[PDB]
RNA sequence: UGCGAAAGCAGUUGAAGACAAGUCUUGUCGUUCGUUAAAAUGGCCUCG
């Protein structure tokens, strides 16, 4: 004897990103310009909005620390690699360094320039040195010990520098992008103050990130281009965006089926996922109420629920989260023989499956047309009964009162292509069995009248589709 | 696979030794190291003139020349580029023999002269290999000595194979290790084959075998990918290393007709199981695995062409199917002039696709069994039929049907024995010659129904049978492999209703939509217009043919005024078809008080 | 060089006599109950119940005596009658043979012969040293005679003494003890029960008294007894009817008791030893134990087949031995013997032979009787007319294919039989089934079909093939609609690709393509790709419209995709399509109707003569080697050299094959080695003075290009199939389900005494 | 199990105008924006919108309609109007395209399924028309 | 039932013998010759 067979009723990369279901929407006093994630557990993220920086708990998704000392607008909240410190730039030109989770004490305050300092980023390989880019168009490289004069002062940008990146595995290299449309690479090992070379983007560069040790991806204007340092030319370029792409983030070696992800903001309200393993092709997207200025995703070693953060110019902050008898326990580890014969119970059957298993043909049909019944699942029971050869049998003991639920669905299912052929079979039988009762039942007549009008409408659609099909063949 | 036209490299000098065209190839040596698939240089040793290096592309040009006195014969030459103590250098090793009195081994180093060295060799140098990694020059002598030298020609090691009169020595690399095999003649057509490995002694002997029945004097030898090929008396013997076992003998009929002494033959390999064979002025590309002649080319402007060397492709590993071969061509005239020429060769994909239908090797129903169970002379017939007098329909039918015992005027399964195509082709020739005009025999009807009707006669049949409607009707229905280019022509030209429908049925049955559509485009716009006008005046097989036409005509060519008639006409047809479809499906498909009269 | 030898086994043997019901099973369980002895049509297998393995096999071919004798075994008796692992085999004619299991078979068994005058031995049985034999002699009803059998040591001969006789026996059964015989005669009918070794029980009564009045009013299915069981005590007698109703009769006073569960004909009834339980089985594939005290019932559903016979085996009812039928396969009667453990109703031992599905019914097979005449069953009336029609078809008609599709797994060399809607994986080295897997949807084991449900047709596996690597299985299915509907003529064609790791035994469906090649377009040919292309990860499917589709397995998409297509929408149809592929993979030979085309794989179109016109439709196109291509038409077979484009040899096949086989079956009759040569197989009916049901087949080994016949051999029975094992040998299947192969000191006494104790 | 079903026709691996919104939606893959464009049901607006739409963007518009029809067949009718006008207006452009089946495989397959219903829809209609006539006259 | 493709294209059903019912007329077949030729209220286990 064999167990009874069970009745048989997108991309994996998309299905993973579908899982960020829980959406929380927050309001800020002004446009959120920058978003950064703490590299260490609990991987709290800091949002720079108006004159304050707010740090959000990952699990709670609520503000836990507020840094409100800034008198003018703040322009960065990047942490150091070890996550103890965070540096912030101000429109006044002062860059301030605070201990994370300790807003009161100020470890270091440096006056980079009199012009606004928009970018302040810690060097990833070296903790001691901090980078600052200002509207002075010089990206000074500071050291925390030396707070009075920069270690180096990179220059050569003829317009605002709002982007600065450190290439991983290349501590000596520094990448800066200016509104000239030029991306400049500098060597701190040498004298500096003159770029090794310049890469032309042809549009103002709004953010530059180093995706890998040899590949750097820069987003400027309406497209983002991936450049290879070894060849010093763009490998690939994607321009699916409509507005000007603003921010872009990269996460690698996370638990998704896809190894690496590239998140890019658009300023049209779109933030989309690009897969570097498939030539930076679109694989996902989200839409927001207004333009997106900043995007961030929780680091690879999140150790908990993953977070996707979008920053909008209206001040809205959007968070999408992927949530991550004393002998009864012996188990017989010391015994000679272990015998296991228990069998798990089969997964719960539905009402219609139980009726079919028990040969309740008429009742199985009734379960098909019940309120709140999935259309696909309603089609299976109708197909199962046909396969069993029980279509007339399911329709004998019926009158106008219990025939209308079937005809109502047939009135809607004739329109669908998948159920059109099945509806023809069932409707053909009921007419052959209930011709006489239809004459004496006025309600059954109008059900057939509207059924005849709809089936006539379907004929026109199918005739129409043949004509476009003939048209399409002529073109090719 | 194809063979390109030779293009001249250089003109050989007019020397007495080179005047003997039969021995000219032996006096020109091609360096192995410089002549490969990826190299653009050829280092060539011309006996008595010089050793020269030529760049092949973009134009043949001489890059370097080392003059040699005219009394010298080049016996072995090799060149290889490498690093020597580190500067990039090119090492040239050549051996010269002067009247048999003395042998000279010479090594020349060039900067990419840095040094030149000369020693007296004990015997004639047969093969020279240059090992740039170890800075060694290895020379094989006719007396069985293999001597290893540095770039300064200081003797480092000397190995004796214990056999003299060495005639063939070839180097080859396998799995990174260098190997060399040699062949030494013995008496009574016997040969010792030795395989040596180059690593107290850098030379290790792996196999030594005696081969019987292997003659040298009339044999052409080459080696490629572990196989040694021997051409002798029109048969190619294939010997397989490391024991040199005879694997296969391939008979080449086109050589068996060659008179012994006048025909000049050269034989070199070009790829896996593919070689080049030249007979006088003709060049052949042969596939030995399939025994096929992939390509053939005759050089009408030269008397003879001798292969010297060919850059061999390892097709199993290389996606490139193009290589080159160098040879010596001799011109026709009272003052023949020899020139070095290079030929570009497309070897192909090494697949059976290239070889099909190209065998260089040149029926009757047999009972399945030689000997109480349920049952389920062509040459004579042709002579009898040919002996009749012209226009004798009755006898021609009587002889054909009676002799072959054919019972029906149409082909049946019982006429399988007659299916020998040769007999059918001759009878068709007879029927055409024996009968002309308006009276053909019934035999033609039988043949038209024959499934193996010759393809050669299919062309123009519809014109020949045009006169008689009955024969024309038969050919459309049953004649096999009727060309479509014709069938369309009669389709748009014939006015008979019946013939049009049958032609429509036959065209769609035996030809694809894509195939027909291409030929419909060729038809004139007026003829298709008449065909469209014909329709407006089984039917779907005609309409589907119309739908194919409209696609062939295209959207530009169609004209509005006619388009309206066609649009009106079809709308009538669609209404009728919808009407009939409705008909077809139809065929497939108490009162409280009552007054009645009682029956008493 | 070549030689033929039978290797695998055949169907289990059964007491194929219409009258006897409930005594069909001949397999016997040892007195120690440690092993089951089962007779096959060509051997006797001894299975160990505890370990579930065939410990011993007694092959008839090995013995000269059994080879001369084997006729069919009518019974097996434990021990030797004439005189601890002996068995006495009684054959229908009268040969009595004493064999031994658990040891080495002796070349001189104690052969004997009971002397019978124009009688066919039907059954034998014993209680304590006393033996009786039942024999059949000739209204189309056979009569029976009961003798007493004794062995006289002086003459060493079996003497038979008449005891009783009955005429016009319709149905018969014997109690579990073997001491009571119940039978029904036309003397409408009358049932009589007789004690066999004593005169204690002797009763007779007309069936009319037992039958109910309503039954007399209703149709004949209600009055037609299909099963009968007699209790050991003789107090109770169960009668089963074609209606599905069982009636227990108290013999003392002819009181009736009705048990009604079966919706269709009840096929098997058996009493328990104490008589307190009744096993019943029929078309539902459900075994019912009726508890007679409370009239309750316990069920064992979803069995493999309909239950032909039921028995309780053991002093304490330890086991239930059932015979299952698998009525899905109409081409043959497929019996499976199932020994269940009574305690937990788990299969203690299941035994069956290979289960091929031939194109047409073979020999004298008849479908089991049902309440209605369906495709899988016969009615009570339909039996005689169907038997006559079967004989008349086998004699008069000309189409005699009986050819079966079989596949060989390159990795395991397992033999795959596409049973209807399932696949049987059979190991011919061990001669034992290794798996049975359902590969299609449908009503397969969800329920037992009864009455009108029995007209339903499950999806049929029309083609089944393996890739050269062997890691992928390609199946093609035809799903049929139910009748009496608008969509009752739209067949569904499905293609499926399965994968299986070598360690496991179950194939897993990886891809399903519904309606490949369009709607209502069959896949007439499937050809797996060579190792050169995609590393054998591809295949071609070809239609009767000349379409070709090339599927390949894509790692990125991770599953099979339609890589290439060529759809010439020809307006003509032909099931005669053949496909060949060069080992290099460059060219594909597609034969459609009477024309062969050479298509370049890279462009997947006609080569740029590739057209070859043939006399008749091509049934098979195969290449023995890269050079030669063998093409079989309906009238001849030809060897064409591709390199020359000329026919080397041509052999005439019209005399032997004119209309015997449907198009496409020459492919499964013609097989081809990749090294040495190919084989042609030709079957001929035997007739002496109108065709007879007997057939004789002949194998011809042909070298490449068919110049010479390496071997010409004859087999004495129709060979359904022949294919090339991936070794040198070829395996062929014969309609008796037989797979043959054509191929190239005081201590010592103390130790003995201690062992005895 | 987890096997994905497929079909043999999957040739994948072998004023008042809204044109500017349509063009931006198509370029940016903005489903929400594209949906608002497709909601209009006025045939005058449809033809005009496709008329001024750039020929390059016409091809992708056919792809989007093919996908949207496939997911929801009930919208087969209204979007067939969009497809019909794209072919008529941009017929010349579509001809000069290297490949059509591979890029319009979803469209061609989608159109095949609707036509297959036509033989059976007539069969149902005939049986309906017969029974509708029978009681209406009675 | 035969051929064929899945569409279809051709064709086929007779002579008895025995019994049951009515009362001479009808049915049935655990029966033969020939021809390629619905319905006994009766639904599928336990192991949570």
């Amino acid at each position: 004897s064999t167990a009874r067979p069970r009745i048989i009723t997108t991309t994996p990369e998309q299905r993973y990103w579908r899982q960020y279901t829980s959406a929380q929407l927050v309001k800020e006093h002004n446009s959120v310009t920058h978003i950064s994630f703490n590299p260490q557990h609990p991987h709290d993220f800091a949002v720079t909005s108006s004159t304050r920086v707010q740090i959000f708990s990952s699990r709670t998704r609520q503000v836990i620390k507020t840094f409100s000392r800034f008198k003018d607008v703040v322009y960065s909240a990047s942490f150091r690699s070890d996550g103890k410190l965070l540096c912030a730039g101000d429109a006044t030109g002062l860059v301030s360094v605070y201990d994370s989770y300790n807003p009161r004490t100020i470890l270091l305050s440096i006056n980079a320039s009199t012009h606004p300092t928009h970018v302040t980023k810690f060097h990833t390989q070296d903790n001691k040195i901090l980078a600052t880019a200002s509207d002075d168009r010089v990206t000074r490289l500071w050291d925390i010990s030396n707070a009075y004069e920069p270690q180096l002062e990179l220059t050569g940008a003829t317009d605002y520098v709002r982007t600065l990146s450190f290439i991983p595995a290349a501590p000596h290299l520094v990448a800066t992008g200016s509104y000239d449309g030029l991306i400049r690479l500098y060597d701190t090992r040498s004298s500096g103050s003159t770029p090794i070379y310049s890469l032309n983007h042809d549009q103002p560069v709004e953010n530059v990130i180093a995706v890998s040790p040899t590949q750097i991806v820069s987003c400027g204007g309406n497209n983002f281009k991936v450049w290879d340092l070894t060849s010093n030319k763009k490998l690939y370029e994607r321009g699916n965006f409509n507005k000007a792409v603003t921010c872009l983030d990269y996460v690698e070696n996370f638990d998704s089926p896809m190894q690496s992800a590239l998140i890019a903001s658009s300023l049209d309200g779109h933030v989309k996922v690009f897969d570097p393993l498939d030539n930076f092709q679109v694989k996902f997207g989200w839409k927001f109420s207004g333009p997106v200025l900043s995007c961030a995703v929780s680091p690879s070693t999140a150790q908990g629920n993953r977070h996707l953060v979008a920053g909008l110019s209206s001040g809205l902050l959007a968070i999408r989260t992927k949530k991550k008898m004393r002998g009864s326990e012996y188990q017989g580890d010391q015994e000679h023989i272990i015998h296991n014969d228990k069998v798990r119970s089969q997964r719960r059957m539905r009402a219609f499956e139980r009726n079919i298993n028990q040969f309740k043909w008429s009742e199985a049909l009734d379960n098909a047309f019940v309120p709140g019944m999935a259309k696909e699942l309603t089609l299976t029971v109708l197909q199962e009964l046909r396969k069993r050869g029980k279509v007339r049998v399911a329709l004998y003991g019926r009158d106008e009162s219990t025939l209308e639920p079937l005809l109502n669905w047939c009135l809607k299912g004739i329109e669908d292509v998948r159920s059109a052929s099945i509806v023809a079979d069932w409707v053909a039988v009921v007419l052959e069995l209930y011709g006489n009762t239809l004459e004496s039942s006025p309600v059954l007549q109008e059900l057939m009248i509207d059924l005849k009008t709809k089936v006539r409408h379907e004929i026109h659609k199918s005739k129409e589709a043949q004509r476009i099909e003939g048209m399409l063949q002529l073109l090719t | 696979p194809s063979l390109s036209q030779p293009f001249r490299l250089a003109t050989l000098p007019k020397i007495a030794s080179l005047s003997n065209f039969s021995l000219q190839a032996d006096y020109v040596q091609v360096a192995d190291g410089t002549f490969n698939e990826s190299t653009n240089n050829i280092t060539l040793g011309i006996s008595g003139s010089s050793i020269s290096q030529y760049i092949i592309n973009p134009t043949p040009k001489l890059t370097f020349d080392y003059p040699i006195p005219s009394t010298n014969i080049i016996t072995a030459c090799n060149a290889e580029k490498g690093q020597a103590n580190k500067r990039n250098v090119e090492i040239w090793a050549f051996g010269l023999m002067v009247n048999k009195g003395n042998y000279t081994l010479n090594v020349i180093t060039k900067a990419l002269f840095l040094s030149q060295y000369k020693i007296k060799a004990k015997a004639k140098v047969m093969s020279i290999k240059i090992d740039t990694k170890n800075s060694l020059v290895i020379a094989i002598l006719q007396n069985g000595l293999i001597e290893i030298f540095d770039f300064k020609l200081t003797l480092l090691h000397s190995f004796d194979i214990s056999y003299d009169n060495l005639k063939y020595a070839k180097w080859f690399t396998e799995n990174g290790t260098e190997y060399v095999f040699v062949l030494c003649p013995l008496q009574d057509d016997k040969v010792c084959y030795k395989l040596l490995e180059l690593t107290s002694s850098p030379i290790k002997e792996l196999s030594s075998t005696i081969i019987e029945g292997f003659s040298f004097e009339n044999s052409k030898l080459c080696y490629q990918f572990g196989k040694l090929y021997k051409l002798n008396q029109g048969k190619i013997y294939i010997y397989s290393l490391p024991h040199c076992q005879l694997q296969q003998v391939i008979e080449f009929p086109m050589v068996d007709k060659l008179s012994p002494g006048d025909d000049l033959i050269s034989f070199q390999p070009v790829s896996v199981n593919r070689v080049l064979l030249t007979v006088n002025n003709v060049i052949y590309l042969l596939d030995l695995l399939h025994c096929s002649t992939l390509s053939q080319r005759e050089l009408t402007h030269v008397k003879t062409f001798q292969l010297l060397k060919s850059a061999v492709i390892n097709s199993e590993k290389s996606h490139n199917s193009k290589t080159i071969a160098i040879g010596i061509s001799t011109k026709n005239g009272p003052n023949p002039t020899s020139s070095l020429e290079i030929i570009n060769i497309d070897v192909g994909t090494n697949t059976l696709k290239d070889s099909l239908g190209k065998s260089f090797q040149v029926v009757i129903l047999k009972p399945l069994f030689d000997d109480r169970v349920k049952c389920n002379h062509c040459n004579e017939v042709i002579e009898k039929l040919s002996a009749l007098q012209d226009n004798d329909i009755t006898s021609f039918d009587d002889i054909f049907f009676k002799e072959l015992k054919i019972k029906e005027e149409h082909y049946t399964e019982k006429d399988r024995y007659i299916s020998d195509p040769g007999f059918l082709n001759k009878v068709l020739d007879l029927i055409f010659g024996k009968f002309s005009g308006n009276d053909y025999p019934k035999t033609l009807t039988f043949l038209l129904t024959h499934p193996l009707f010759p393809l050669s006669r299919t062309r123009n049949l519809l014109s020949l049978l045009r006169d008689q409607p009955r024969l024309f009707k038969q050919a459309i229905v049953t004649c096999p492999n009727l060309p479509l280019n014709e069938l369309l022509e009669e389709l748009f030209s014939i006015r008979n209703r019946e013939l049009l429908l049958d032609i429509s049925f036959r065209i769609l049955q035996d030809f694809t939509r894509d195939s027909i559509k291409q030929e419909m485009k060729k038809l004139s716009k007026l003829d298709v217009q008449n065909f469209i006008e014909f329709i407006t005046s089984q039917s779907t097989q005609l309409f589907q043919l119309l739908s194919l036409v409209l696609d062939s005509i295209g959207l530009f060519s169609l004209e509005g005024a006619l388009l309206e008639n066609l649009t009106l006409y079809i709308d009538k047809q669609v209404e009728i078809a919808e009407r009939n479809t409705e008909l077809w499906n139809l065929i497939d498909t108490l009162p409280t008080y009552t007054m009645e009269y009682l029956d008493i | 060089q070549y030689k033929l030898s039978v290797v695998s086994g055949g169907k289990p043997a059964l007491n194929n006599l219409s009258s006897v019901t409930g005594n069909k099973n001949i397999a016997r369980l040892s007195q120690d109950q440690r092993n089951y002895i089962i007779p096959f049509n060509n051997q006797i297998k001894v299975y160990s119940v505890e370990t579930r393995q065939c410990v011993k096999t007694l092959k008839f071919a090995n013995n000269s005596l059994l080879s001369g004798i084997f006729e069919s075994i009518v019974k097996i008796l434990l021990g030797d009658i004439t005189v601890a692992h002996l068995i006495t085999v009684f054959t229908n004619n009268g040969h009595v043979i004493v064999l031994n299991y658990k040891g080495k078979l002796v070349e001189s068994p104690k052969h004997f012969k009971i002397s019978l005058a124009d009688e066919k031995l039907a059954n034998v049985f014993h209680s304590e040293g006393n033996y009786r034999i039942l024999t059949t002699f000739k209204n189309s009803l056979q009569s029976y005679r009961l003798y007493a059998l004794t062995f006289d040591d002086a003459k060493k001969q079996f003497e038979v003494a008449h005891q009783a006789e009955w005429h016009n026996v319709i149905l018969s059964n014997i109690s579990s003890n073997g001491k009571l015989l119940a039978h029904m005669c036309k003397d409408h009918k009358s049932i009589s029960v007789v004690s066999l070794f004593d005169d204690s029980v002797n009763l007779s009564f007309p069936l009319g008294s037992i039958l109910s009045s309503q039954t007399q009013s209703l149709s004949y299915n209600t009055r037609y007894v299909s099963s009968m069981a007699i209790d050991n005590m003789g107090q109770q007698l169960a009668v089963g009817f074609a209606s599905g109703v069982i009636s227990i009769v108290s013999l003392a006073d002819l009181q009736i008791r009705l048990l009604k569960w079966h919706i269709d004909s009840v096929l098997s009834l058996s009493f328990s030893h104490d008589g307190s339980y009744l096993l019943s089985g029929g078309w539902e594939k459900v075994m019912s134990l009726w508890q007679l005290e409370t009239n309750s019932q316990q069920f064992l559903p979803r069995l493999n087949g309909i239950i032909i016979d039921c028995q309780v085996l053991g002093p304490q009812g330890n086991y239930y031995s059932l015979i299952l039928q698998m009525t899905e396969n109409n081409s043959n009667s497929d019996y499976q013997f199932l020994l269940l453990n009574a305690s937990d109703l788990t299969s203690k031992l299941s035994i069956n032979g290979p289960l091929p599905v031939f194109n047409s019914t073979i020999k004298h097979i008849q479908q089991p009787i049902s309440a209605m005449n369906t495709k899988n069953s016969n009615s009570i009336t339909s039996l005689n007319h169907s038997k006559k029609k079967q004989s008349r078809k086998l004699i008069k008609s000309r189409r005699q294919d009986f050819t079966t599709n079989v596949e060989i797994n390159p990795i395991n060399k397992n033999l795959y039989f596409p049973h209807i809607s399932a696949v049987q994986i059979f190991d011919f080295y061990k001669n034992e089934q290794v798996n049975y897997q359902y590969l299609t949807s449908g009503v397969n084991n969800s329920m037992g079909k009864v009455r009108f449900e029995l007209n339903l047709q499950d999806p049929i596996i029309t083609d089944l093939k393996f890739t050269k690597d062997g890691q992928w299985m390609i199946t093609y299915e035809i799903e049929y609609p139910p009748n009496d509907l608008l969509s009752s003529k739209d067949l569904t064609h499905i293609l499926k690709f399965w994968t299986k790791n070598d360690n496991e035994t179950n194939w897993n469906l990886k891809t399903k393509v519904i309606n490949p090649h369009g709607i209502s377009v069959p896949i007439t040919k499937i050809l797996p790709s060579p190792r050169s292309v995609n590393n054998s990860q591809g295949c071609l499917t070809a239609d009767n419209n000349g379409g070709l589709k090339f599927w390949s397995f894509d790692s990125h998409e991770s599953n099979w995709c339609l890589k290439k297509i060529s759809l010439p929408n020809f307006n003509h149809f032909s099931n005669s399509v053949s496909l060949a592929w060069s080992q290099d993979g460059s060219l594909i030979f597609h034969g459609f109707d009477d024309k062969l085309q050479i298509l370049d794989f890279d462009t997947f179109k006609k080569f740029e003569v590739s057209e070859f016109t043939l006399d008749s439709e091509i049934q098979t196109v195969k290449l023995i080697n890269d050079t030669n291509l063998i093409v079989a038409t309906r009238t001849t077979l030809n060897a064409i050299n591709l390199l020359r484009g000329q026919v080397i040899n041509s052999f005439d096949l019209y005399p032997f094959v004119n209309g015997v086989y449907k198009n496409g079956h020459m492919d499964r009759l013609i097989t081809c080695d990749e090294r040495t040569g190919n084989i042609a197989l030709v079957i001929n009916q035997q007739l002496t003075d109108v065709p007879t049901i007997n057939y004789k087949s002949r194998i011809i080994i042909f070298d490449s290009d068919l110049s010479t016949k390496l071997g010409n051999f004859t087999h004495h029975e129709y060979i359904s199939w022949i294919g090339w094992n991936y070794d040198t040998d070829f395996i062929f299947l014969d309609i008796e389900s037989t797979l043959g192969v054509v191929g190239t000191s005081n201590s010592d006494i103390f130790a003995e005494q201690l062992h005895k104790l | 199990g987890n096997a994905r079903v497929t079909s043999g026709d999957n040739f994948k691996h072998v004023t008042g105008t809204v044109t500017v919104i349509l063009s931006q939606a198509l370029q940016s893959n903005d489903h929400s924006l594209l949906e608002t464009v497709l909601n209009n049901r006025d045939e005058r607006v449809i033809r005009d919108t496709i008329f001024r739409l750039k020929p390059a963007l016409a091809v992708i518009l056919l792809e989007r309609l093919a996908e949207r029809i496939a997911r929801q067949t009930h919208r087969q009718g209204p979007l067939n109007v969009w497809v019909k006008w794209c072919l008529i207006i941009h017929g010349g452009y579509l001809v000069s395209i290297p490949n059509l089946m591979s890029t319009l495989s979803s469209l061609h397959s989608t159109l095949k399924r609707r036509s297959d219903l036509l033989p059976r829809l007539l069969a149902l209609d005939a049986r309906l028309d017969c029974t509708i006539n029978k009681f209406k006259t009675l």
